[PDB]
């Protein structure tokens, strides 16, 4: 499913 | 990027990240790495998210290609997938070149090695959802590795709330859903790390509490699909 | 892409729309144009849209960049500002050489005319958002040349709802209101067009009735905002 | 204020 969206400082 | 300063590095990879410019962020967080030093906890975050958002475009648009391509089953569609999957892949070994020189074996504190040793099991895992056959194996058990290895110091060295430990557990548990064909670990994973988190909230300031519960939604959520 | 196919790169310009790999689609295109064939109405909006979404984001960009720079007033955000900018103007630039060799020498047709010279204006103008001096004048007079030409030719062969003819208008409005320091003669563009398309609705099928009030109402947009 | 979005064919 859904990993970390990490992609925001 | 040899040229310019590392501390001009970092900044202009911060001016990147506001102008959602991601590919120049992960080339100057390339060349951050690429001086030689120790990274801070500020610039490994700055450093995966630059190059989490490069990867992430790549996989979406691999997604649609992929999805074309076996609904059309001339070479077109197959040749243009196979160029972004090359260039998919190259990313991955372009992060995962720079953890093994050298940003793992430096890294001797709980928090930063944790961290590396958890995008090395990421890229990994990126590199396992475009893999083919036995190769697929290899990389399956690279990511595998990585991410114990992580949970292994993660358990004994971080509290239970602590956001890194549980994006670890969060991640690898996809890793167990999507690529190693194990649903009931993937599940059992996110329920023993959620409950473990949960137990020790009592011990957090307010804003400690607001990180720990956020990464806590994103089990319970996967939890939700999975069950 | 010199060794492709034209139909491959056509091909491959929609898939790389349908990925979002506007990067990729601009190039695949650019390829098209060099066959030296003349481009269909599909293609050419597909040149269109891919070069759109290239210069929007470093437009973008810019602007983020402009400010914290205005706001600042290290080197490191001026020459992070300079390098986008170099690299806009490089696109515009290429935009620019292509519909001069040689799309627009080519164009006879009212349509493909058009279409071209309003993209000529539109670079042009982009070039003229980052220019300072007397370069700007210059820059800003090649934009209006280009958009004037295009007017003459679509009032004298296109009804007044034609898409191309009413977005032609909307964004020589906009080179008026925010290049060319003359709100009023903006104002009075947008007006003047939108009143003659409302009184040629009445000979449009529902589907055209669609694509003409869809661009009139961004006429109105920047009406409600201009007034 | 707004030009053509034109960013989708
Ligand atoms: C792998 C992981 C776990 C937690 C967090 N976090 O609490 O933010 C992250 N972030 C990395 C930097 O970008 C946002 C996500 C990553
Ligand atoms: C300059 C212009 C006018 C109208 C239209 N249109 O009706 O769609 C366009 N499109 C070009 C292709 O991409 C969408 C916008 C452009």
């Amino acid at each position: 499913a859904g990993s970390i969206p990490g992609r925001r400082s | 990027m040899g040229s310019m300063e590392r501390a001009s590095l970092i900044q202009k990879a911060k001016l990147a990240e506001q102008a959602e410019r991601y590919e120049d962020m992960a080339a100057f967080m390339k060349g951050a790495v690429e001086k030689g030093e120790e990274l801070s906890c500020e610039e490994r975050n700055l450093l995966s998210v630059a190059y989490k958002n490069v990867v992430g475009g790549q996989r979406a648009a691999w997604r649609v290609l992929s999805s074309i391509e076996q609904k059309s089953n001339g070479p077109e569609v197959r040749e243009y997938r196979e160029k972004v999957e090359t260039e998919l892949q190259g990313v991955c070994d372009t992060v995962l070149g720079l953890l093994d020189s050298h940003l793992i074996k430096e890294a001797g504190d709980a928090e930063s090695r944790v961290f590396y040793l958890k995008m090395k099991g990421d890229y990994y895992r990126y590199l396992a959802e475009v893999a083919t056959g036995d190769d697929k194996k290899r990389i399956i058990d690279s990511a595998r590795s990585a991410y114990q290895e992580a949970m292994d110091i993660s358990k004994k060295e971080m509290p239970p709330t602590n956001p890194i430990r549980l994006g670890l557990a969060l991640n690898f548990s996809v890793f167990h859903y999507e690529i190693a064909n194990s649903p009931e670990e993937a599940i059992s994973l996110a329920k023993t790390t959620f409950d473990e988190a949960m137990a020790d909230l009592h011990t957090l300031s307010e804003d400690s509490y607001k990180d720990s519960t956020l990464i806590m939604q994103l089990l319970r959520d996967n939890l939700t699909l999975w069950t």
